[PDB]
């Protein structure tokens, strides 16, 4: 499956983005809104670069929209399988890792994978969109 | 102009209200039906369980409000002990009547509009006229008539819904006791407040059937002209419980406050 | 449940295509500033007197509490707050569905019934960025307006009805108003205007376009808007004020 | 707008000390303590009169009552 | 009209109700998401909370 | 005359409904008995002073 | 009779809004005043 | 069925008038037609006719009292000796065929439960819905509620039917099974039917009278007979369908043998008189015409 | 004018189905009329014909391409040889006559004010409007909202024309005049004009091929002389309006000369074509049908 695919790698992803910023905290914590914030651009830039290659990867393969399928679906449920994952393997190291920052089982599983879902389904979304309107233009007139 | 309006429009009132005897007596069957009908609604919407759905929704969306603000005010100043001495007295005075009105005129009045409009565009009170029945008299005394039967279980439903929400909020969401819910909350409601909260529902919903009764009734333009009767009856319909609502209130509690804290 | 669910299919997106034609094709201004227009003249007068005796009733029912209660002078504070964070939006949400959503609705299912639609379609232009496009932009506009005009004049009646009836002092009233409210509560207030307004005029339109036809099925929509803007919009205002009291001034 | 203090510090309509025949006196106060314009000017503890603004002179406040 | 009545409406029904709970929920806990707002916490210890919340 | 018996079905649930829910108002929110002094004796006392 | 249904309507409404406000300022009932 | 004597009607919604002065006088018992362009007002004219509208002058009298000016008392019980199908039968969606059709009689009978299905089964048997009675209005077509609405006026043993464009939302086929039932009904029950339709097929098959509509004014009123060989440009013109007439392209530039009752009916009586009434009148027409009228009658 | 196939066509509102296996082969530049009884769904193939309604089988053929799996991106295009008049016009309210007029060159060409005015003016001339154009569509009757629509629908030079239910709410004589219209402009314009109603006048002078639906069927298409002259009960039974027949009381239980072109207007080559085919379809028909076609054709 696509979706299950992008979902663990994105997962996966979240986990390192989840490790590197809990280091950075600890770390420096007067610069720690920065780094996680950084980090989470990093992420978002990732999304977006698959994003473009998968609107690319449709609107080569049909002509119009109609014939293309829908990648918004894909994407939002690998975003979501990946919110879910992320969540759910970040909470179980925190019980033998004490850098990282996680809530209870059902928060991570549930209110912080919404916002992981969220924010790869808005930029894939747009990282879709963008790719295919790279060749939108050449496509004959 | 103006005044020719408001002439025909108590004329119509006046008439719905010196028929209700008659329908009593006469069209007894079509009453339950319309009881019925008011009940669990019409259309689509009566799969989801009509006027009580909608009502119900509306009356715990209110609760989870009063409970939400004030316990969150409340908890800044300090004094957060008080939040149910603080819901009852905002849903019997402000929050739960005018929001069951404005509910009710929604869901029944505009059903009653859309189907008076309907009847009278097919030509079915002209038929009614052309049979000898009193067109009026089968219909808007009719519907009175269910809106009176149905107004008391509705509003009785809201009132528990929105006490039933407001302490479920309060005491399972913000984690407190319900033992001191419960106490504030029996110790300065007062029944006589709840009877004159009935008293005014009850001529709210019977003055809001009457509005759609009248817009829907006179409709006309076709098909088209039914969405426009049903938005100025919505209009009209919550100008008039928000101002009958006010008005009672000012009545009842203008000298007497009924409600004791202090020495 | 799968019939409701492919409406809801529909109204997203329907939603999802005026988003597109908002973002990408030109903006439509003489339409938007004739419905701008229509929405205003049609839920101008009504909001007003329905925001002047719910206030009245509101600073009344408050005002003899707190006598009671002793702390009379503190009226201001709660005032302000239901003003703002409360009255404003749900008087906007009764006076929008009930009027703007409702005209919406019935505008475009005349259009539809008349097969105005499909002349537009037969020539070509997708009727979605022509029509709502500039009805859900004038929605959001005039709910922001009569907002702001509601929280005004429902805190101006209050100060009047309070000093002049209710004999309490004025500069209790003026000076607490601030006590419990600040920038987060009217910015919220602000959110609240604009997603009711967006949400009304979206629901307006797509059961406009969607009408069946027949003898009652302009009628019908009409009423199924209204009652799916009422249980949208209090359940929308029921997440943005848990959302705003997260965010108190006085926390 | 340059002078503008707050809503709490403009002048309302209304009350004793408004009407016609109310005199104005200035008090020179020592400190205000945070008093608001409006406020209420009391003989025999009863209201009978407003302030109307506090500004600042010299740095020593002067109260207009009415 | 052709584009809305489509026979793809369920599956625009499920990704629009998905992505509207999504936001909600992001709305509703913007500020305790802990990949966002992260800052170290620390502890102590006492005799009694005193009324602390 | 009419009686589709799908309105008589309305109807029943809807009467069900309705003495549930106002039942369950009188008793375990609105106290009726308690208002109107059921099951309790009536009892008097004298005060130098009310106390508030 | 529509001109005359209108104004006993409007009466109607003025005596309402009347008796409600003589109501809100206790006008009905009487007591006594002591300095 | 019983005698409509209209004189000088008049009905203006406003400023703009539907028809200046109408002068009939409808023969008791026979089907009667009125004709003429869109937008002329026929189905007032038929409103009008039974009270529901309101003409500013005129009078319209029913065996012989006006029932224009009188107490709104008596206009519920002289409405009892009619019977209205509308354009699409005016049907309640609340309640079925069977209990639509029991309702006039229902209200004002008291008679028995059994009566009442009799009479019901019986009516709506005639109208050629035998077991269509547990039907709703919003499960069957355009025409079978036209049948609903006649077997509902057919309940009360009507003297005088109003239809209201029969020929509304059916092909030809179909409007000339309609016109075979309004022609069996009147060979039966012996009513006064008057129908208001500008379909030709109609009017040159079904009535034993016709009257034209034509630029706010009456025409012409008469037996088929008068008015089939009518020497009038606007009357041939819309019989016929002819382009070239005073009739323009829209509203602001302005012998057939007849149907026979189904056999096994009894012998319809207004047909004889209908003979006999032109037979009085031929000494009054052009040659032509008393002609053609005469090797018709023949 | 351009040639319309259709194949295998069919339809359903939900479990009913609507009409299904309606083929046919509309020539290019002749009139032609669909009919039937009521309720046969004649609208709904009408609309389904441009593309406003998407039909679950079929191809509709229109010059080479597959008119149902074109994209919506060739649909702007397609939809320009086209010009449609509704049952009411479907004139906007909002805009006059004029504007509604000038609305799809405003839209589609480039062209100045001064030309816009002047086609629109011939235009209005053209359908007997001619000072008329300032009127707004709530304000004028049925006939001239027809009119109005069909000016509307003239302006782009359309090689196709459809016409839904010319006759509704106008009495035979307003008809007539709109018949003798329609027969003009396809005189002028050989622009492939379809009517669907279910008129007899309409569908006894008027088409140059007739087709008929009955009971979600088709029972036959073609010319007009073929389908005047056809010994089948469903058809002789229409043309003629009898009682006796397959059509039952309702939905539930289931030659003339032509209008010929006014003095004055070009030379109708619908006909000549019609005749050539007619030709080889009586190379087919039976003796009585092939007698009477010669009889017709040799007058």
């Amino acid at each position: 499956s696509k979706w299950l695919l992008r979902g663990v790698v994105f997962a996966t992803a979240m986990v390192i983005v989840r490790l590197l910023q809990g280091a950075l905290v600890n770390a420096s914590p007067g610069n720690a809104i920065w780094f996680s914030t950084g980090l989470l651009v990093l992420y978002a830039i990732g999304v977006a670069v698959w994003g473009v290659l998968d609107g690319r990867g449709d609107a080569r393969s049909n002509p119009d929209p109609d014939r293309r399928a829908d990648l918004a679906m894909t994407w939002l449920l690998a975003g979501l399988a990946a919110g879910i994952l992320s969540g759910a393997v970040s909470w179980f190291i925190g019980l033998f890792y004490k850098s990282i920052y996680t809530e209870s089982l059902l928060n991570e599983i549930t209110t912080f994978a919404a916002f992981t879902a969220l924010l790869t389904f808005l930029v894939a979304v747009a990282g879709v969109t963008i790719g295919r309107w790279t060749i939108d233009r050449k496509a004959p007139p | 102009r103006f005044l020719d309006s408001m002439g025909h429009v108590a004329w119509f009132v006046v008439q719905a209200i010196v028929h209700v005897p008659h329908a009593f007596r006469h069209y007894r069957r079509e009453s339950l039906r319309l009881v019925a009908e008011i009940g669990m609604g019409t259309g689509a919407m009566a799969v989801i369980g009509g006027t009580v759905a909608i009502i119900g929704f509306v009356t715990l969306s209110a609760g989870s409000l009063i409970a939400i603000q004030g316990f969150a005010s409340l908890g800044n100043i300090g004094v957060e002990a008080f939040t149910g001495f603080f819901a009852a007295l905002a849903n019997i005075r402000v929050v739960a009547p005018v929001v069951t009105g404005q509910a009710l005129a929604a869901t029944v009045g505009a059903g009653a509009t859309a189907e008076l409009g309907a009847m009278r565009i097919s030509e079915e009170v002209d038929a009614l006229e052309v049979m000898g029945i009193k067109s009026i008299s089968y219909l808007v005394s009719t519907r009175i008539m269910a809106g009176a039967i149905v107004i008391i279980p509705l509003y009785a439903m809201a009132i528990l819904l929105s006490f039933m929400s407001a302490q479920l909020v309060t005491t399972i969401f913000y984690s407190q006791s319900v033992g001191t819910y419960e106490h504030y909350f029996h110790t300065f409601l007062r029944v006589d407040d709840v009877m004159w909260s009935f008293l005014e529902v009850i001529i709210m919903s019977v003055i809001v059937m009457l509005n759609h009764c009248y817009f829907g009734y006179f409709a006309s333009g076709g098909a088209v002209g039914v969405g426009e009767a049903v938005g100025r009856s919505m209009r009209t319909s919550l100008i008039a419980i928000v101002l009958v609502v006010l008005l009672a209130s000012l009545a009842l509690y203008g000298t007497d406050p009924n409600f004791n804290l202090t020495v | 449940l799968e019939k409701p669910l492919a409406t809801v299919g529909g109204f997203f997106k329907m939603s999802v295509m005026t988003g597109k034609a908002l973002f990408t094709r030109p903006f439509q201004w003489k339409e938007f500033v004739l419905q701008s227009w229509f929405l205003i003249r049609v839920a101008f007068l009504p909001t007003l007197a329905v925001s002047i005796p719910l206030t009245v009733l509101i600073i009344f029912t408050l005002n003899i509490l707190l006598a009671e209660f002793g702390a009379a002078d503190v009226s201001g504070a709660g005032a302000a707050l239901g003003a703002v964070t409360q009255l404003g939006p749900l008087v906007t949400v009764l006076v929008v569905a009930g009027a703007g959503s409702t005209a919406i609705c019935a505008d475009l299912g005349a259009r539809t019934v008349r097969e105005e639609i499909d002349a537009l379609e037969v020539l070509g232009i997708d009727p979605i960025e022509r029509l709502v496009v500039p009805r859900v932009v004038a929605s959001t506009f005039v709910a922001f307006m009569l907002n702001g005009a509601v929280i005004t004049i429902g805190l101006v009646g209050g100060f009047f009805f309070g000093v002049y009836i209710q004999n309490v002092s004025a500069g209790a009233y003026v000076s607490t108003l601030t006590l419990l409210t600040g920038f987060p509560e009217v910015l919220i207030s602000v959110v609240k205007a604009t997603l009711f307004g967006m949400i009304a005029g979206l629901v307006g339109c797509y059961r406009g376009l969607t009408v069946a036809g027949g003898s009652k099925g302009v009628g019908t929509a009409v009423n199924e808007t209204l009652v799916l803007c009422v249980v949208a919009l209090f359940a929308v205002n029921v997440v943005l004020t848990t959302i705003g009291v997260r965010f108190g001034t006085g926390r | 707008c340059g002078q503008w203090r707050g809503i709490a510090n403009v002048p309302l309509p209304g009350g004793p000390g408004t009407e016609s025949g109310s005199m104005t006196l200035y008090v020179q106060m020592p400190e205000t303590l945070a008093l608001n314009a409006n406020s209420r000017v009391r003989v025999r503890d009863v209201f009978v009169g407003r302030v109307r603004k506090i500004e600042l002179i010299n740095w020593v406040p002067t109260l207009t009552v009415d | 009209m052709r584009t809305l009545q489509g026979s793809d409406r369920f599956r625009k029904g499920l990704m629009g109700v998905i992505v509207v709970a999504l936001i909600i929920g992001v709305g509703s806990t913007l500020t305790s998401v802990p990949m966002l707002f992260a800052v170290p916490t620390y502890y102590g210890q006492f005799a009694d909370t005193g009324g602390l919340n | 005359m009419l009686l589709t018996r799908f309105i008589k079905m309305q109807l029943v649930i809807f009467l069900t409904l309705t003495l549930v829910a106002l039942v369950v108002l009188a008793l375990f929110y609105l106290r009726l008995p308690t208002w109107a002094g059921l099951g309790m004796y009536k009892l008097n006392a004298d005060l130098p002073n009310s106390g508030g | 009779p529509y001109k005359l249904a209108g104004l006993i309507l409007g009466l109607v409404g003025v005596l309402v809004l009347a008796l409600t406000w003589m109501q809100f300022r206790g006008q009905f009932e009487d007591k006594v005043q002591l300095t | 069925g019983v005698q409509i004597d209209v004189t000088g009607l008049s009905k203006s919604f406003g400023s703009s008038k539907i028809w200046e002065d109408v002068t009939m006088s409808i023969p008791a018992g026979e089907v009667s037609v009125l004709l003429g362009p869109s937008g002329t007002g026929k189905s007032v004219f038929l409103k009008s006719l039974i009270g529901l509208l309101r003409p500013e002058r005129g009078s319209i009298v029913i065996d012989g009292t006006d029932i224009l000016q009188c107490s709104a008392k008596e206009l519920y019980e002289i409405r009892t000796l009619f019977g209205v199908l509308f354009q699409d039968g005016a049907l309640f969606g609340s309640m079925n065929i069977y209990d639509n059709t029991a309702f006039p009689l229902r209200e004002h009978t008291k008679k028995s439960e059994s009566e009442i299905r009799k009479i019901v089964m019986e009516k709506l048997d005639l109208v050629g819905m035998p077991n269509d009675g547990h039907k709703f209005p919003g499960e069957i077509s355009g025409g079978m509620r036209k049948r609903a609405g006649l077997a509902r006026a057919l309940v009360l043993d009507p003297e005088i039917i109003l239809c209201d464009e029969p020929d509304s939302g059916l092909d030809p086929v179909r409007t000339a099974y309609l016109s075979q039932l309004l022609i069996d009904i009147n060979a039966q029950i012996d009513a006064t039917v008057l129908i208001v339709t500008h379909n030709i097929n109609i009017a040159r098959t079904v009535p034993d009278n016709m009257g034209m509509l034509f630029r706010k004014q009456l025409v012409m009123f008469g037996p088929r007979e008068v008015l089939l060989t009518s020497e009038e440009p606007v009357v041939k013109q819309f019989l016929n369908g002819r382009r070239i007439g005073p009739i323009g392209m829209s509203e602001e530039k302005d012998v057939p043998p007849q149907l026979q009752a189904t056999p096994g009916m009894p012998e319809r009586k207004a047909v004889a008189r209908r003979k006999a009434r032109v037979r009085e009148i031929l000494h009054t027409l052009p040659p032509a015409a008393q002609a053609a009228i005469l090797e018709e009658l023949d």
